[PDB]
Order: C-alpha cells, then structure tokens, then sequence
C-alpha cells in the first residue's frame, strides 16, 4: 500500500523493439551500484546482417535513466561458409525473458534458430547469452544431435527462465519433443568453464532435462513459465514447471526435484484453455519459511451473478503443508479481459511485517486497457486477497496496450530503504516501471488510567493559579515504533489526547487538565529503535460539583496519532507511512463513583410536589396555565433521570419556562405513545444525590366543552436504576370555571331631536311618517365579553310611554337578530304606524308607564352580539304640549339583563346582570 | 376553452405542438389574435377555426401493410411470412411516443445463412474430394426447414509463423508435400473463399478447386478462423434477416490464446475483423489467438450460432470448449465427412429455441423499448428477446417508439428484424414539429391589432 | 517448368565481377539452388534456397532473389571459378535444371604452338591414313583451322577436339585430324595445317608425302 | 565426411536393361532422401528419380517414369536404379545424390550409360611421331575406332605428367577418337623412351605403344 504511482522511476527504450518482455534486477558483488535489466526483443542492434535480433539493455536506477546494451556479443551470425548463419541470431526476441544472480545475467532468446551441420533445418531450439562479469558464453544445452521436433530442436529455450538458490540454472523449453516440453537445467558454473565456441553441441556433466514423455503430452508447454523453491523439504531449490496444455488444455504445473527430473508434485486448473501455468512463481506467502507455488492462468473464466462466463485470469493458490498435502485459494481478476494470472512475481516483505508477499498483474484491465498490478500483503494463514494499492500504467496503447505487469520482478531493496519495489514491465510501450516502496511502521499507542474510577472529594491536586486543591486523575500515553528493513532509527509521532470528546460538542465541559486548564494537550514524541514505549503523563481535573450535575456519564480519554513525514523521511524524500491495518484511536473511559452508599448500589429517594402559578381555567377559551414542579433527590442519585408528566390532550403543552432564572431549564419533549399524552423532562441522565431541579410547565388549557370541574395532572420523577425507580406521584388538579362577562350597551340612533321638524302638524287621524314624527331607532345589546358561551339569558326593555296621559314613543317594529324572541304585555305599534322603509324633564320609566318588553335569548357563542333594535315614532301630540310652552325632554328607555343557563352544567354558574339607559335629548 | 398549450405554446408555433398532441393553431387570419388560442383543436374549430388552417397533427400510430403470418413453409406462391406487420407508418411530435407490437412465429421456414469453414490440413484432402456433391445436397436437404439457405466457404491452416508452420527451414516448405512425391500448399492463417450465395452449385465448384496444406504443429488455427468467421459480416455474406451457422469441420484439436507466445505472439486480440481484400487474415502473423470469453461475446452480440464438426477422436476438447462457449453446438463427424449434411440438419433442429430482434439503421434521437412475451401473457422488459421456444411457437414484443427534442424533418428508416429471418417490419418515422404554421406567417409590423409586432400560427406576437 | 538460365557464356578477367540469371516460368518462391561444375568433376552445391551459403564456399558467392527471378553474383572473380554453373528449381515436380552458363577466365592472347604428324607405317598397313595437328597452349578459345592437300581446301575427313580451358595457365589446346582412306593419301604430296587466330596471317606446318 | 560411389554403367543396347547402384558411408544413409541426376551429352543435367528416406515414397522424371525403378537398402548404405525399355535418350553420366531439401548437397563421381546398337571395339593407338630441331619435341598417340566411352591415357605409365594434353573423344560414325600429346626436352628423344598407355576397361583392352623416330 506502500508503493506510490507519483514519483516512479520511469525506464525506456526505442520505440518499436518491445522494451518491458522481462525485466530482473542486477546486484554483483563488484559495486555499491545496482541495475535494472529490461529485455528488448525486437530491438536492432550492432550485429551485422542480425535484425530485430532482441537485447537486453541495464539501467542505472540512480536517476540516469539511459539504458544501456549489455554486451554479449557484437558480432554478427557465426560462419561456416563465409554470411552463411550456423545460428541465426535474427528474429530471436533476445529479452523475451531476462534473469540474473549477482555478477551473472543470462538473457534468452527462445526463437533462436540453429543450423546443424547434419541437416539443413533451422530448428527453433532457443538459446540464452551469459554475461559473466566481461566474459560471455553461450548456453544452450537444447542444441544437440537431436535435429528436430521428435528432438531437441524445438525446444525454444528461453521462454521462462530462473536460478536456484546457490547457482543453478533453469531455462525452459516448451517446444520440446513436439512440444511436450522439457526443462533444462545446468549449474552456470559448469557452463562458463566447459564452453568451447567450435561446439555448438556442448553436453554438461551435471545436466538436467525433463526426460521425453509419451505421445499422452504432445502439445503440453513444459517450460512456459518456470520458478523455484524448496518443494521437497530441505536441500537445493526445487523446480517449478508451468505446462499450460497439459492435462486436455487444462493445464498442470509440475515441480521436479532440482536434483533428479522426476516428478515431485502435481498441480491442475480446473477450466480449459484457462492457461493454468501462465505465471508460475513461487513465496514463502505465510513467513513459515516455505515456498508455496502460485500458478497464473490469465484466460479463466469466472461465473457472474447472472451465470456469464468472465475472462477475469485466475491465480491458484497452493499453499505448502509439511506433509505435501497442498490447501488451496483462488485469486480472480474484477475485469472482463483484464487477464490477472499473466504474471505473479515477489515482491517481498513490503510493509517489513515478516512476511513475503507478491503482486499480480492484470495487462489488460482497467478502462483504457493499460494494465493494473494488485498489491496486498501476505498472511500466516495465505494471501490477502484484496488489493490495498494498485498500480496503473500511465501510457495509451501507440497500437497494442502497454500490458503493464506482464513481466514483473521484485523483492529487492533498491533503495536505502528495506522496503521492496516492483519493476513492472509494459511491452507494447518499449516502457518498464520501477515502483518504490515507503517505510512501513507499525505503531503500538496504549492509553491508561490509573484512578479509572473517580471520587470527586479527593481534592489532592493543587491547581497552578489558585489556592484551591482538585480531585483528578493521571492520564498515561505510550509509543511502541516498530519497523523493519531501513527507516530512520528516530520517528517522530504526533499525538493530540481530547478529554470528555463526547461532551465537547455543546455540553458542559466535565474535565479539564490541570496545567494547560482546557480540555486538550499535544505533543511532538520522539520514538525510537522500536519496542521502546516511552511516555507522558498528563493530570486531569474533574470540574467543580458545584456546577456540574453529571454522575453516570463516563468520561472518555482520547488519543489522537499523527506519523510525520518530513522528520521521518530520508535523503531521497522516501518517507515512511503507518501500516494500514493499525488505528490512530485508542481510548479508555473513566467513571466517578455515583454516591451509592458505603455498598456501592444506587439507592435514590425520588420525591415530586408542585406550586400552581394559577389557579383557575376558563370554560371557553386557550387559558395559560403554569406549574412549576420540583424534583427532589434525597437519596443516592440516580440513572437516566426524567420527570415524566401525563397531560389531558386538551391541555396543549407548550414547554419549560426560560423567563425565570430561579428555575432549572430543563429540556423537554412532548410526544404520545400507547394510548397516552406525555410531556417529559431531562433532569439530567447522571443524577447526584442532593440534586434540585425546579422548571415551569407551561400548558395552553381549551377545554371548551361541557368537562369536569378541574384539570388534572398527574407528575412523577425516574430512572432506570437498579432500585426504587419511581417517584410517588403527585396529584394537581386546577379548578375550571364559568367566566362570562357581558356587557350591556346600546345607543339611541340620532343623539337628539329639534322640535321645530319642517312640514310637521297635527292631525285627528294621522298616517304615514310626515303626520306622526320623526323617527328613532333605539340600539340595545349583549356582549360576550368573557370566554364562557351560554345557553339563556332575558332582555328586559322598559319603553316609556304615557307621560300624564301622553303617549309618547309607538314602536313601529321590533327588528331582531341573533337568537332572540320578543314578548310584549302591551299593544306594539297600536296607531298602526305603515311606514317601513327604513319629572317633567326625565321621562323615565319611573315617570310615564311604560310598555314592557322581554326577550328571550338563547344560545350565544363568545364575542357574538345579541342585538334588539326599536324602531319608534315621535307623536306630535305629545310632545307639542299645550298648557304653557314646551320643555326640553330625556326620553329615557332602560334595558336589563339576567344571563341564566350555561351548557357547563357541572361548574359553578353565577348570573350575569347589569342594565343601561338610552336616551333622546328632544329640544 | 383554455388549456395547457394556452399559456405553453402560444408564444411559438412549434412550441405548441412540443408541448400537447390536443392543440392546434390556427392560420390565415381565422381567429386573428381573436382571444383564444392554441387551446384544444375542438375549441378553436368552434371558434372559426374549423377549416384546415388549424395544422392539426397529432401522434399517429397506423399500418401501412400488414400481410398475415404463415402456418407452413410449404405454403408456397403468396410468400411465407414469418412476422405480423411488415410496414409501419408512425408520426412523432416533440417528447412524445407511440407503441406497436412485433408478432414473430417460428414457422416450419424461417432462412439459414450457413458458412462452411474447412479445415486443410493435409489428412482433409480426401474430405475436400468427398464435399464436391455438398452445398447442393446440403441445401436440399434443408430445403424441408426452409425455403430460404445460403451456403459459403472458407478455410484455416493456423498462422504462417515459424513454430506452427513448418518453419520454412529449407524453402522446401515454402510449397510443401515434396517430402512425400507430391505437392500441396503453403499456411495461410484464415482464407475466405465463397460468401454466402443462394447458388449453392457453386459450393460444389468450389470445394473440387480446393486443397490442402501442411501444419508442423498438431493443434489448428480453428479459433482464429471461426472468430473471423464469426465477426467479419461484410465478406461471409450474413444478413441480418437469417439465422448464422458458422460450420467449423476439423480432424485436430485447436491451438488457443497465449499459446501464441511460441511465435513471438503477445499482441492481445481485439476481437476484430482482419481479412483484406485478397480475402485473407493479415492478422495471422502478428495476432495471438481469441479466448473463449472472445468468441462467446461476439458470437453472441451478433448472433451466430456455431456447429462443430468434429471427427470422433478429438470431440472430448470441443464438448468441453462448447461449455465454455454457451450457444454452440458438437456433433461427430465422419472420416469421410459423408454425414456433414445430416450433422448440420441436426445441429440447426437443436440450436432451434430462441428469437431476438435487432434494429438497424436507428438514429440517435429516437429509443425504442421493448417488453417481452415470453410465457402466456406475461412480458419482461428490457427485452429483445424470448429463449425456450419451439418450433410453430410465437413471441410477441411490445415496443415503444418515443422521441428526444425535435429531430430533422426527414423521414427514416427503422428495420425492426429478428435475427435469423428475412421478414422485417419497416417503421417509417417522421416528425410533426414543423408543419404548415411556420410557413403561414408574415409579420409585415401591423397585423397585431394596433401595433408594430409580427403574427404567426393564428397569434400576434 | 522451364528455367531459362543466361547469359550461356561469360568472359571474366580476373578481378572483375560477374552476375548469372535465373528465370522460372512461375513463381518458385525461395525454391532456388545453384551449382558449379569443374572440368572431369561433379557439381557441387554453392548456395542453397535462394542465397544461404554452405560451407567452404567464399562469400564472393552470392544469391539473391524469389519468385520468378534470381541471381549468382560472383565479386573479384579468381582463376579457379572457371566452369559451369546452374541453377536448380525445387518448387514442384519434376525438379528442373537451367540450360547452364560456362565461366571463362580472360587471360593475355596467347599463340598457339602447332605441329604436324604423318600417317604412322602402322596405320597405311591397315589401309587407313590419319594426318594429325595439335594446337597447344592459345587464347583466346577461337581458332580457324584448315587443311589443304596440295594446296587444295579440304573438309571431308576432319575431326576437331578442344580441350576445356587449363586450370593452371587458362589456355586452351585444340586437336584436328584428317582422316582418309591409305589410296587417296597416297595421291598426294603436300599436306598443310593452318592455323587463323589473333595474335597474328595464319600459322602453317606442312608435310610432304614424297619427303 | 560423404562418400558416394556410383557403379554398373556401360553399353546397353536399346530396349535392354542396366542395373545402376551407389554405395554410400560417412552418414546416416536412412536419414536421408537420394537421388538419381544424369548428365546429357549436351552436358545439361536433368533430374531423373528421387527415392525419400525410408523409401516410401518415389518420385521420377516424366519422360522416365514406368521404365525406371529406384529403390534403396538401408542395411546395406546402398542405393540403385533399375533401368529397363532403354532408348538412345537415356544416354548420360549417372550420378547419385544426397539431399538438403531440395538442393543436392553431395554427389558422387559419375557412372557412363551408353544406349547403342553399336557393338564394343577396342582401340587402334598409333603413334604419332615428327616428320624427320628445337629445345622441345611433341609427340602423341591417335586412339581411333574405340566403343563407348571412356578411354585413359597416361604416358610412361604416369611417369610423365608435364606437357600431356588429353583431348575429348569425338564420335564419328559410331566409333570413338581421340587423341594425345605430350611435350619433352628434345634431348631426351630418343634418347630415353615414350610410351603412349591407352586403357579401355569396356573391353578389357591395354595397350602400350613406344614413339619411335620416323
């Protein structure tokens, strides 16, 4: 995970030759100075009358990425006849397949062709080039008597290629006896010293072949893919051959002992044409200290959730038991035609864990098919499956892809840092990658707590500023730096440690640290070697009691990592990153003892009463309604305490209180749940005993219809403590009443009347206005003022009438709204008034008679008006008085009023009575 | 009176027909800026405007020849049809669609485009002798599946490259067989010889004037030609209107991909035609061979159906490929190759369960979206396709014709066809954006009652 | 098949290079082989498929082409490369030979030495007479040779042989004889060799029968 | 190293028959495919059968074919050539050949077929001695009248190499002449003796003849 794509060291060669078919590292013992080799196959070189020969081409990582031919010849096809090739070094594909140990670099050519002077064929028996130090030979023990494809002759050595621990050679030839295949094998030593250039028939002593198989393995590949290990327990490195035909196209990967070619071990893909021996490599996968064989098959075909055949490319997993007995896992490629077995190759320990591990590439995947290798680490129990990095190729096909991946080595520390690279190859772009890995460190943070639990009288602490003392806590924070390979021997490591994170984010800050007084502190920790666990210690302090109300909650201790990377980098800028699998949060919480008595149980004496701030609710209308309720804690304190209420949904509640500091401001919820109204206040989750809350309810009380006398509430505190969870309750009705004002008014339409009316005479009969007088409307009417409705009330009227014997006011109509009925004892309107189209002094109803008229009124609503209106006339003839002058008059009616019934049948009623007086100034 | 297009399309003339296939403009001054417009047809045609001045399209889905399906094969004379409808008239306004339905029987005739592919290696020589009376007898034989059979040919000797080839060591194997007194050709890769032609006689000629070549390595170069084969439509002479069966003959088991590495081949295969003009794989020299991921997505894409004829000592590898090649089928083919016509009648019998439609020469703006029946009454979308037919048995698709934006006034062409059959339905598909309103308008300043403005499709603007 | 091989003959003077031609009638790929022959000696194999070389042959020996048509190119041609050359197609059955071009080597003129026998006594006893004239050690190859017998042309009776050019001087020698019946020898009295070549007026040796 | 030698060739007379064979050593005869190539008196080569390795399959030339058989043992490294219905056009020097694909990679020494109705005659050989001065004397030997071909001549039984001219037979009339010259010191003759040595090994014939002085 460890690998970055942004600062590669990017190798290439001329365009065309195929630079990118192998790739290996060279590391003689001669320098200080190491190399990557990238094979060219198609490359054109020196030699004369040799094209598209192949060459293999060293490069300096150290920046100067010139590459360079590696010369193993110069000259061009060996004689016989003068320019007649006994070999033909053209069309060879030199560095199709490239190898080396130490000083030695052997390059292969598997169409090298040969002449023999028996017969004139040219057989493809392929050849390798050994470079030893400046001396070079050529090794090609496939090249013999044996002419043809019943022979040697096609045994296209070079296809795969590798070297045993110690110095043996591995070159095979899958062409072999008609393509059966064969694995040739010779220490290099033997081939240096015994090699005579005027034979090119050369037989080693200590030569190893696949022996010819019957007509059963025509056509199998042995010596497509080759690696090493040690298979059969202990001794020299055994050989692992890919056979990618055998088994009907199958394919099977043998591993022949590396001193006897005889079959040790079988191998076999499960799907034809998956090509199982694409990729052979082999890894000690577990740390276990024993190779395993992952056999590439890049043409798999997977099942998809819809049952479709994939071609994802398979890597088969057989991992190494004592006994031979191999388990097994499947590696598969994610994309269609991203052919994930084409190559398997070490990569080593890449996080420095203990553990050997490789990389798989995948040439054809991505969108833009450029070719994507799966890093991951290895496990004790196999591989870890999932890629934690990919590398990606960076460059469009010219025409072919780049196929990056398609050749791979690794498990080489280039740099100063034991950290493994990947060289990655990318043929169809003349390209090879080399991929640098970080450092990587694995770090151990531990965080303890000596007094985890917490008693806040302990006031042992002095605080730096003041004279007061405070309980507290010490808070211990330890690094373990562990790495392997070269990282700096001293990291630098960042850590912050966060008091009470839960309570930060907008709550009271429970603790703080003595020193610094916030609930935070940060230092730079300089950990070396590994193992060391260093430390720092920090004393918390727990806030005053006085203020804070918490008990239960605990109080959480964080640790926050950082590893820096300038301060931790080396001279190359190659800095170290953490590995992947290890947090930077570690915590520990720490708890105060809750009370609890000597017994350390919660025994809580919950205890709820109330003060009405109001005492009465009236029928009809949204009444306030506050009651302030006081939770006790008389007790040990108490968990999740809440004040729990249930409130008659007429009752609409509004909340708590915040216009008065004497109060605790509670949070409160209102909610319904199971058939129930509640409101419910926090108290507090983590109650101390001795604790008092007091808060405002505040309801909005309609109750507008025909309920009972008072409204209830019933008020109780609680927990979910072990013991005595619920309060008593308390029970608080406030009283309901009738409140109804009404209000009397009325209003005489003109204020005043002037006698001297123009056109106005006596008549003996009279008949429409003009003969009678002016005309009056006198208002009367009841207001509902108060918010109690009422089902009947009477309005009196007291017309006066007949001053002496002078009748002055004849009501012409009644004119009445509302629910109202009209009652008279008298004659209305006895002069027959067909008009429509609309104590001298005072003359009271104590002074002339008057008519008496009661109306019934009935159901009014709050606010309504119940309105009685008379319309009346001023007769000339009493008014005109004829015994001396005139005077000036108060004609004065009076309405009264009694409001008797009220739907509210169970309250207490009082009557509603009061009257007013309309008058007339006539003058 | 009002509605939608009445506030929507009365400031445009083409807006209007975007936005309700109920509205109508009106022209020639019939309501001129009356105080309605757009409205529904109906409102307008009460309000003067029922003359033929209201451009009145409206989406259409009509018939214009709907020949009836056919029973049998034999039902010769009136030609056999394998589908209901065979042209389609549909009119498109703006963000709107219209539905038909395809109705497509196996018959006892639906038409064969079969391709005989040949392996020459030398152990066919005799075989090519036998095939001189095929493609007559062959097609004969099937004329009792259908009336409809074309019969092409080709051939594959693996790659003309150094392991596969007999190297050309000495030149003697530049034209080889002078090992043994006689003479036969060079490799070749994949050739291509007859396309696909209704005189099948002349398969007959074309065999006789054939012969073999000589192959060093034992597997052959089946898969390059069967994806060749398979892929390059253009010279096999498949049409699209008839069902592909690619005959792949061959006495030896194939090479496959990234055994190529032996011939200096690592080039990936694309999946993608490479025969010239001369009829002939350039490819074959610098291309490895396709996996069966490959053949089995192209062969599936484009529908073709492969037969293997496969002599009886090699069949394990091709029952095996065939299940990793999903849709194809193996048979056991004669020494002689005597039985090729029966394989192959029997092959076609047993690959006979599926129909699929494919729509050709369809434009970018429009999307057609299909509901299968494949049971009963029951349709799944998504479809162009039913599997678990039998022959006499019929599918029904209910397709969606809908329009995106307002396309060019062009009429197209769209080729509703099942793979396989040479009945199609011919959708003839135009677009009612632009009608006569735009047409009937001269702004001229006044006009606007009293004002300087312009006034087009009934309205002053 | 017909290979058509030119030119049928070549003067080289030593240092100077020389091309041959082979035609085949249709395409014979690279199926192409050349040869050359020595005087009393069989052909041996100088390139192979169109231009691989052998073994111990010099690389002044050099083929090239396809097809329908090849070449033999011979650089700085040395005194030893005197002899016939062919070319040899291997494409299809039978397999055919090119007519075959003679390599000379052009050396300094050279004339020629020439002497005249008689009759042996042991020939006329048998009732024949055979009058022979050697030509030795010339160059250029061309020479006009005639008899007379008493003066008088005579071309019944005259049998010429040359010999193939020396492989050590590049010269050429030449063998004529006159062959009649003992009676008609017997009516003559001058026989006369003559010799017409470059590097001079003709050469003349004679006998006289009453000599 | 190849070796190959051809044996069996004289005089057939037409519509006879001739058995040809080829001993072969220093390879591995079975390995190889071999064939027949003769030589015209035109001196155009012509291709005239070819055998394949395991002798399975055999091939030969047009004008040839259903008169000629050619056939090999392996056992015995030797290869033949069973000629029949012989004519005139079959008149060549046989020569046997190892094949590299086509090419003829080795050949033999060459065997003389004559076709004729021509019966063998040995030699006549005179002397040919000069009409009765220079530092240099020539001298010969007329070989006339022999059938069929070949005839050796040395002189002083080899003795003497230096001056001898050896000229090609021309046939006239069914019979074979040629002719012989040698050049020595004229101080040495008659002082020390010439002799012309003609053998003809078709008719078993040698016959020695001294130059005398005429």
């Amino acid at each position: 995970f460890n690998l970055d794509v942004d600062s590669p060291a990017e190798y290439s060669g001329p365009e065309g030759s195929y630079f990118g078919f192998a790739v290996d590292f060279f590391v003689p013992s001669a320098s200080s100075r190491m190399f990557l080799l990238v094979g060219a196959p198609k490359a054109n070189t020196t030699q004369p009358g040799i094209v598209e020969g192949g060459q293999v081409l060293k490069c300096d990582w150290s920046s100067t990425r010139r590459c360079q031919p590696i010369e193993f010849d110069a000259t061009g096809n060996r004689d016989y006849a003068k320019d007649d090739p006994l070999e033909f070094k053209s069309h060879q594909w030199f560095g199709a397949s490239v190898r080396s140990k130490q000083d030695k670099i052997l390059a292969c050519a598997p169409l090298y062709h040969w002449r023999t002077e028996m017969k004139q064929e040219r057989e493809p028996v392929g050849t390798c080039f050994l470079q030893d130090g400046t001396k070079t030979v050529e090794y090609a023990p496939c090249r013999s008597q044996d002419i043809d494809a019943d022979g040697q002759g096609f045994c296209q050595g070079g296809f795969s290629i590798d070297f045993t621990k110690a110095d043996r050679v591995l070159l095979g030839g899958p062409g072999s006896f008609y393509w059966q295949g064969q694995l040739i094998s010779d220490q290099v030593a033997e081939i240096v010293s015994k090699y005579d250039p005027n034979v090119y028939s050369i037989k080693y002593n200590n030569q190893l072949a696949t022996r010819t198989a019957q007509a059963i393995f025509d056509d199998s590949y042995l010596g497509y893919s080759v690696a090493v290990g040690d298979f059969n327990g202990d001794g020299i490195d055994d050989f692992v051959s890919g056979v990618p035909r055998a088994a009907r196209t199958l394919g099977m990967v043998y591993i022949y002992d590396g001193k006897n070619m005889s079959s040790l071990y079988n191998f076999t893909g499960e799907q034809m044409a998956a090509y199982f021996g694409f990729s052979v490599a082999a890894t000690d996968i577990n740390g276990d200290d024993y190779a395993d064989v992952f056999i590439g098959a890049p043409l798999f075909m997977d099942r998809g959730s819809d049952g479709k055949l994939q071609e994802v490319g398979q890597v088969s997993v057989s991992l190494q038991r004592a006994s031979g007995d191999f388990q097994t896992t499947k590696l598969n490629g994610f994309e269609v035609f991203a052919r994930f077995g084409s190559a398997i190759a070490p990569l080593g320990d890449l996080d420095q864990d203990g553990f050997n591990d490789i990389a798989i590439a995948a040439p054809y995947g991505g969108e833009d098919k450029k070719g994507i290798v799966y890093i991951f680490n290895g496990r004790s129990t196999g591989l870890n499956a999932v890629p934690s990095q990919i590398l990606e190729g960076q460059w469009a096909a010219r025409s072919m892809p780049p196929s990056f991946g398609y050749s791979m080595k690794g498990a080489t520390d280039i740099d100063k840092n034991g950290y493994p690279d990947l060289i990655v190859g990318a043929f169809g772009v003349d390209r090879a990658i080399l991929y640098r890995a970080r450092p990587v460190i694995t770090v151990n943070a531990g965080l303890e707590v000596y007094p985890s639990i917490l008693n806040q009288d302990n006031k042992t602490c002095s605080l730096p500023g003041t004279a007061l003392k405070v309980s507290c806590f010490n808070v211990r924070f330890c690094l373990k730096a562990d790495g392997k390979g070269v990282l700096p021997r001293k990291l630098n490591f960042q850590v912050e440690l966060l008091l009470d994170k839960l309570k930060q984010k907008g709550a009271i800050r429970r603790a703080l640290f003595l020193y610094s007084r916030s609930p935070s502190h940060s230092k730079n920790m300089t950990i070396s070697r590994g193992g060391l666990m260093q430390c720092e210690e920090l004393i918390a302090y727990l806030r005053d009691e006085s203020e804070f109300r918490d008990k239960l909650t605990p109080i959480t201790i964080f640790m926050e990592y950082r590893l820096d990377y300038r301060t931790a980098a080396d001279t190359t800028g190659l800095q170290p990153i953490l590995n992947q699998f290890t947090p930077a949060n570690i915590s520990r919480q720490a708890h105060i003892l809750l009370d609890c008595g000597e017994d350390n149980v919660c025994k809580p004496k919950l205890e709820v009463s109330v003060d009405s701030d109001q005492k009465k609710i009236y029928i009809g209308d949204d009444n306030p309604l506050t009651l302030i309720v006081k939770a006790q804690n008389q007790g040990e304190g108490a968990y999740e305490a809440e004040l729990i209420v249930s409130i008659p949904l007429q009752a609409d509640f509004i909340g708590v209180v915040r216009n008065n500091e004497a109060l605790a401001r509670l949070s409160c919820a209102f909610k319904t749940e199971n058939q129930t109204r509640q409101v419910v206040c926090d108290l507090g989750n983590p109650m101390k005993a001795g604790t008092q809350l007091l808060a405002g309810l505040r309801f909005s009380v309609h109750q507008q219809s025909e309920m009972d006398t008072s409204v209830k509430f019933d008020l109780q505190i609680q927990s979910s403590n072990l013991f005595d969870k619920v309060s008593p309750v308390v029970s608080h009705k406030v009283d309901l009443a009738v409140l109804a004002a009404v209000e009397i008014r009325g209003v005489s339409s003109p204020d005043h009347i002037f006698l001297p009316i123009p056109n106005w005479e006596h008549k003996e009969n009279p008949e429409t206005e003009e003969d009678v007088g002016p005309v009056v409307q006198h208002i009367y009417e009841l207001r509902n003022n108060g918010p109690s409705s009422f089902s009947k009330a009477m309005l009196h009227l007291q017309w006066p009438y007949k001053y002496n014997n002078n009748t002055l006011l004849y009501i012409l109509h009644y004119d009445i709204d509302g629910p109202m009925n009209c009652t008279s004892d008298m004659e209305i309107n006895p002069l027959r008034i067909k008009i429509s189209s609309l104590d001298i002094h005072t003359l009271g109803c104590g002074v002339a008679q008057c008519l008496k008229i009661v109306c019934q009124v009935g159901r009014l609503d709050r606010g309504k008006s119940a309105i009685l209106y008379v319309k009346s006339l001023l007769w000339t003839e009493t008014f005109m008085n004829k015994e001396n002058q005139n005077h000036s008059y108060s004609l004065k009616s009076s309405a009264s009023f009694n409001v008797i019934e009220f739907p509210y049948k169970n309250l207490p009623i009082e009557d509603i009575t009061n009257s007013t007086l309309v008058t007339t100034n006539v003058t | 009176g009002p509605n939608i297009c009445t506030t929507r399309g009365v400031s445009s003339c083409q807006q209007c027909l975007a936005v309700s296939p109920m509205c109508a403009w009106c022209s020639d001054e019939a309501l001129p800026l009356g105080s309605p417009r757009c409205d529904l047809k109906e409102n307008l045609l009460k309000d003067n405007c029922a003359p033929e001045s209201i451009e009145f399209p409206v989406s259409e889905a009509r018939v214009l020849e709907d020949r009836p399906l056919s029973d049998k094969g034999s039902g010769d004379s009136s030609q056999v049809t394998q589908v209901s409808p065979q042209r389609i008239a549909l009119r498109l306004r703006p963000d709107d669609s219209k539905n038909f339905s395809i109705q497509v029987r196996q018959v006892e005739d639906y038409p064969v485009d079969i391709y005989y592919l040949m392996d020459l290696s030398y152990s066919m020589k005799d075989d090519l002798w036998s095939i001189q009376n095929l493609g007559t007898k062959l097609a004969t034989q099937m004329r009792k599946l259908t009336s409809n059979l074309r019969i092409g040919f080709g051939a594959f000797v693996d790659k003309p490259v150094s392991p596969y080839m007999y190297i050309s060591p000495p030149e003697a194997l530049e034209n080889p067989c002078y090992d043994m007194k006689t003479t036969c050709l060079p490799m070749f890769g994949y050739k291509h010889v007859l396309t696909l032609t209704d005189q099948v006689t002349r398969f007959n000629e074309e065999v006789k004037k054939q012969s073999v070549s000589r192959n060093r390595d034992a597997p052959e170069g089946g898969f390059d030609a069967i994806m060749q084969a398979t892929v390059c439509d253009e010279k096999i002479g498949w049409r699209n209107d008839a069902s592909h069966l690619l005959v792949f003959t061959t006495d030896a088991k194939t090479h496959i991909a990234l055994d190529g590495r032996l011939a200096g081949i690592v080039q990936p295969n694309d999946g993608q035609c490479h025969v010239g003009s001369d009829n002939h794989y350039s490819a074959s020299t610098t291309m490895d061979y396709p996996s069966l991921g490959l053949m089995t997505e192209k062969l599936s894409q484009k529908n073709i159906n492969l037969i293997f004829a496969v002599t009886e000592n090699v069949v394990n590898l091709y029952q095996n490929y065939s299940e990793l090649i999903p849709g194809t089928t193996v048979g056991v083919l004669s020494m002689d190759s005597s039985n090729v016509l029966q394989l192959i009648v029997d092959a076609y019998g047993k690959i006979r369960s599926k129909v699929e439609l494919e729509v050709r020469d369809l434009p970018e703006e429009l999307s057609l979206s299909f509901n299968a029946t494949c049971l009963n009454n029951e349709v799944i979308p998504g479809l162009k396709s039913c599997m678990g037919l039998k022959i006499g048995d019929t599918v029904s698709f209910s397709i969606e014709a809908k329009v995106r934006g307002c396309p060019q006034e062009k009429e197209k062409s769209f080729t509703i066809k099942p793979v396989g059959f040479k009945d199609s339905l011919i959708v003839q598909v135009t677009f009612d954006c632009d009608c006569a309103c735009q047409a009937q308008a001269e702004p001229n300043s006044h006009r606007c009652n009293n004002g300087n403005g312009t006034f087009e499709c009934g309205v002053c603007r | 098949l017909v290979m058509t091989q030119t030119p049928a003959t070549l003067s080289v003077t030593p240092g100077d290079s020389v091309s041959l031609s082979c035609r085949a009638s249709q395409s014979i790929s690279n199926h192409l082989h050349w040869y050359q022959q020595k005087s009393h000696e069989s052909p041996r194999l100088l390139i192979k498929y169109a231009s691989q070389s052998i073994s111990g042959i010099p690389s002044r020996f050099s083929g090239s082409g396809s097809g329908t048509d090849f070449t033999l190119s011979i650089n700085s041609v040395e005194t030893e490369d005197f002899g016939m050359y062919f070319c040899q197609q291997s494409n299809s059955w039978p397999h055919t030979f090119g007519g075959g071009t003679k390599l000379e080597i052009k050396r300094a003129d050279a004339a020629p030495t020439v002497s005249i026998f008689p009759p042996s006594s042991e020939q006329l006893t048998s009732g024949g007479a055979s009058v022979v004239c050697f030509l030795n050690n010339f160059y250029p190859k061309d020479i006009n040779v005639k008899w007379k017998i008493d003066g008088s042309e005579r071309q019944n009776g005259v049998l010429n042989s040359w010999t193939d050019q020396d492989s050590k001087d590049s010269t050429y020698s030449m063998s004529s004889t006159l062959t009649l019946t003992k009676d008609e020898y017997e009516r003559h009295n001058s026989y006369t060799c003559e010799a017409t070549h470059k590097t001079s007026s003709p050469i003349v040796k004679s006998f006289n029968r009453n000599e | 190293e190849v070796q190959l030698e051809e044996s069996g060739g004289g005089l057939v007379k037409p519509g006879g028959s001739l058995k040809l064979s080829c001993a072969a050593s220093g390879f591995a005869f079975s390995s190889y495919d071999m064939s027949w190539v003769r030589q015209i008196p035109e001196k155009r080569l012509e291709w005239v059968a070819k055998v394949s390795s395991g002798g399975g399959s055999t091939y030969y030339l047009d004008t040839v074919q259903g008169r000629f058989t050619i056939s090999r043992d392996n056992a015995k490294n030797t290869l033949y050539l069973q000629m029949s219905s012989l004519n005139s056009e079959d008149t060549a020097m046989y020569y046997c050949a190892r094949h590299n694909y086509g090419s003829f990679a080795y050949w033999g020494q060459g065997t003389l077929v004559t076709v004729s109705a021509a019966k063998t005659t040995p030699p006549s050989v005179y002397p040919l001695a000069p009409g009765s001065t220079n530092s240099m004397v020539t001298l010969g030997c007329l070989v006339k009248g022999y059938f069929p071909e070949p005839v050796t001549v040395t002189w002083n039984s080899g003795s003497l190499s230096s001056g001898v001219h050896t000229f090609p037979a021309v046939l006239q009339s069914d019979l074979y002449t040629l002719s012989s010259s040698v050049t020595v010191p004229s101080s040495t003759w008659p002082s020390e003796t010439v002799t012309c040595n003609v053998a003809h090994p078709a008719s078993s014939t040698k016959v020695d003849k001294k130059i005398v002085p005429r």
